[PDB]
């Protein structure tokens, strides 16, 4: 009775809108695209090397 | 969206009241109100108040009724309509509260679900007879082997469990239900135990974690969770393993078995006292209620194992009692202890010594006995109680020289001291219970050393498996331990200590 | 594999106990320990990408 | 997902101080008159009922 008239009072002619997007978007963590993967260099390059491993190896003795 | 919500929550308003018995406040203090009215009001009876509180009636005094409130002072004031709602406590009843974490009144604060029940039964149910009752003959395991050997547990006993708190007391609990499992998974229903833990005095923050525990190793759907948490009143938490007990005769009544573990039974004595020194009913002892014993009584003396004039069903009981120093001369404990079958007393020691969670079991005793054991881990296991009976005795001396014999038991105690450690939440077969002890028993693990104890267990057990996983097989089957199969037994676990 | 590189590893530790040194043995062993641990846990840090975006 | 949440609590809110306002609208009204009139008849109703 009493339920009802308030009822269809409120409901009817309250219904709420929501904030802007904006505002929505303050609130939250948004999103960017992370980059790169992350690129290193060929290991150990050259004939230095090369010669590296020539040379410096002979580790063998009496 | 919104508006789904609001037509839900005008039709839980939608329907008019029409009052009938009424009480009004003269004046309200310390969650007594004392209401003048309520001139027919059984006692126990919930009342509903026009701040929609409910209330019990421990004072039924001549022209004004001394309700006391399960909640806020603030939401009452002065001139306040008291309804009658006609109903003593009384708490859904059946299988609804599986997999259910739920308030007093039985409403899910978990919010899984609405409960299925068959009924609505009171708080307080009378113990049933002695014809009632029939001897226990059916263990309970809890996958530690200390546990089901050293202190033999059945199915519808109460025994205690003392000891002090965050050592994970409900560690201790928690491992019985995840061995439960493996029974449940058994399609008897005397194996599937229904468990119910019953949360008193603990912050809902601990309890989620519980409850996420419970349902990580997949056991929450057989549980039942009553929450009475550190805030929630003394009314519930006085009130909480009563109610929780006749969920309990339900279960036990179908025939079927289940397990309540008040944890701690100490909180429900301390919510007591508050209320019986607010109703101004004197406190007994260390200002805890002297009749405080009564309600223990009435409360344990419902954990019964049927006979089948009632069915043989049963229900398990395990109080926890907190201790502060293993004060036993406490007068909550010293209740308790008497009323209780068998103890466990949990030390904080062998904690310190690395058992965690820690039991000291030569201070642990049972007074139900090996009736609620295994044959085939009876069997096995007497000889180990005597070797660690010496071993007590003769850690008197542990700390030089020493004679063989003394030398000798150091040996093998030292060894099964270490296979008696276990940390939380590792339940473990029957079938793997029995091989253990035998090896220490006949001394075979006193070779492999200490550290190597760790390693033997692991491997010993899959070694048995791939040996004879037929033998395994045989004793969780058959439940008896042929001379045959011990005589196998015997030279797989040399062959295992070998390799 | 991996596994394969260090299981040959641990035999050239007895082959270079044969002649001198492990020097070198012990440079070669770290770098390849190092990265095999690490591209484990790496791989098993990495989920696919892709989030419930139907769920929420 | 947490600030849609959040966002749904708030109009609950919002029209609580709605409710409210149109709790003042009954108190005014000759609804306040012509609704005490049906509660009045209404305990007639379910008291000759009794």
């Amino acid at each position: 009775n009493v339920i009802q008239d308030l009822y269809l009072r409120e409901l009817k002619d309250t219904k709420l809108a929501p904030s802007t997007l904006q505002d929505a978007e303050g609130n939250v963590k948004p999103w960017n695209p992370p980059q790169k993967p992350n690129l290193p260099e060929l290991e150990l390059q050259g004939p230095e090397a090369l010669k590296a491993y020539t040379e410096q190896n002979v580790e063998t003795a009496h | 969206e919104v508006s789904s919500i609001l037509e839900e929550r005008i039709k839980g308003v939608s329907d008019e009241a029409n009052l009938n018995e009424t009480g009004r406040v003269l004046a309200v203090g310390d969650g007594i109100a004392r209401v003048f009215g309520l001139n027919n009001i059984q006692a126990e009876e919930l009342v509903e108040f026009s701040s929609g509180v409910k209330g019990m009636a421990l004072n039924l005094e001549p022209g004004q009724v001394g309700i006391v409130l399960f909640g806020s002072d603030r939401l009452v004031k002065e001139g306040e309509l008291v309804k009658r709602t006609g109903n003593i406590v009384d708490v859904p009843v059946g299988p609804g509260l599986l997999g259910r974490v739920v308030d007093a009144l039985g409403n899910p604060i978990d919010g899984k679900g609405p409960i299925d029940a068959a009924g609505r039964s009171r708080a307080q149910v009378k113990a049933p007879g002695i014809l009632p009752r029939r001897s226990v003959h059916e263990p309970v395991q809890t996958g530690l082997k200390a546990v089901d050997a050293l202190v033999p547990i059945g199915r519808g006993q109460r025994e205690l469990i003392i000891g002090d708190r965050q050592t994970g007391k409900t560690a201790v609990a928690l491992d019985t239900i995840l061995n439960q499992k493996r029974w449940n998974n058994g399609s008897d229903e005397s194996k599937k135990l229904y468990c119910v833990y019953v949360a008193v005095g603990q912050k809902r923050s601990t309890v989620a974690q519980l409850v996420q525990t419970l349902e990580q190793h997949d056991a929450m759907k057989y549980s039942i969770i009553v929450a009475a948490t550190a805030s929630e009143a003394a009314p519930l938490q006085y009130l909480a393993p009563f109610t929780a007990a006749s969920i309990g005769e339900w279960f036990r009544d179908n025939g079927k078995h289940a397990l309540i573990v008040y944890d701690d039974l100490s909180k429900q004595a301390v919510a007591y006292r508050q209320l019986s020194l607010l109703l101004r009913r004197p406190p007994g002892r260390e200002a805890y209620p002297g009749d405080v014993f009564y309600l223990h009584s009435r409360l344990l003396e419902r954990a019964a194992k049927l006979s089948e004039k009632e069915g043989s069903g049963s229900l398990t009981a395990l109080p926890v009692i907190e201790t502060q120093g293993g004060d036993v001369s406490a007068y909550i404990p010293t209740n308790v202890i008497s009323i209780t079958d068998g103890q466990i007393f949990l030390e904080a020691e062998l904690f310190y010594k690395g058992i965690r969670p820690a039991i000291n079991v030569g201070l642990s005793v049972s007074r139900v006995g090996s009736a609620a054991q295994v044959k085939a881990l009876k069997q096995v296991a007497g000889s180990l109680k005597l070797f660690l009976a010496q071993y007590r005795e003769v850690a008197a001396f542990a700390q030089s020289d020493l004679d063989a014999s003394t030398k000798q038991t150091l040996v093998r105690g030292e060894r099964l001291t270490q296979l008696l450690k276990q940390n939380q939440y590792s339940p473990l077969a029957t079938e793997e219970q029995v091989p253990l002890i035998y090896a220490g028993v006949n001394g075979h693990l006193d070779g492999i050393e200490l550290s190597r104890i760790g390693e033997f267990e692991s491997s010993f057990l899959s070694y048995l498996k791939s040996n004879h996983n037929e033998l395994l097989t045989e004793i969780r089957e058959k439940g008896e331990l042929s001379k045959e199969l011990l005589a196998s037994l015997k030279s797989a676990t040399e062959s295992f200590v070998a390799t | 594999a991996k596994s394969a590189a260090n299981k040959l590893d641990w035999a050239k530790v007895i082959s270079s106990l044969r002649i001198t040194g492990s020097t070198a043995t012990q440079l070669s062993s770290f770098k390849k320990r190092n990265d095999e641990a690490r591209r484990q846990l790496l791989e098993l840090q990495s989920q696919p990408t892709e989030v419930d975006f139907s769920h929420y | 997902v947490r600030y849609e949440a959040s966002l749904r609590q708030l109009e609950q809110r919002q029209l609580a101080k709605s409710v409210i306002s149109r709790v003042q609208s009954e108190l005014g009204n000759p609804k306040f008159q012509e609704k005490v009139l049906q509660q009045s008849i209404s305990e007639i109703e379910q008291l000759l009922s009794k």
